[PDB]
């Protein structure tokens, strides 16, 4: 299970959901299977669904844009 | 033994409602609503575990986190 931190467009607060995925495959499908956001949003990363998405120390930070 | 719960409905700031304490739960929030099935929610958590986030909290039985002196939150629907 791997703890995600995105900021939506630009709200203040951001948001924290668990996803039921060890951070060793941690994967934009993943997101995407846990968000279920209409389409088509962009996502930046703090450093493709078959590309993984980085995290250190099982910390994904990332950034959505409408 | 009551506190306020003031949530974000997708967009409305209803009102501040008064909800009984013994330690407030999500089912205890959700079945203030009705129609659901298909709700998302999130709270105002105090945790920058390595500020503030808004936590997921899916389960009827979690106890729902605390913000300030209330429960802060925030409802969407999927689609």
């Amino acid at each position: 299970e791997t703890k995600v931190i995105y900021h939506l467009d630009e709200e203040e607060t951001p948001y924290l959901v668990k996803i039921p995925v060890p951070a060793e495959r941690i994967t934009l499908g993943d997101f995407k299977s846990v968000l279920q956001r209409p389409a088509g949003a962009k996502y930046f990363f703090k450093s493709d669904d078959n590309a993984r998405l980085p995290c250190f120390n099982g910390r994904v930070v990332s950034w959505l844009v409408s | 033994d009551s506190i306020v719960v003031a949530y974000y409905f997708c967009g409305p700031i209803p009102d501040r409602t008064l909800v009984r304490g013994r330690a407030v739960t999500l089912g205890q929030f959700k079945e203030l609503l009705t129609k659901k099935g298909s709700y998302r929610y999130y709270f105002k958590k105090v945790s920058d575990e390595f500020g503030v986030v808004f936590e997921e909290v899916r389960e009827d039985e979690a106890v729902l986190p605390v913000f300030e002196e209330k429960i802060i939150g925030k409802v969407e629907k999927v689609d």
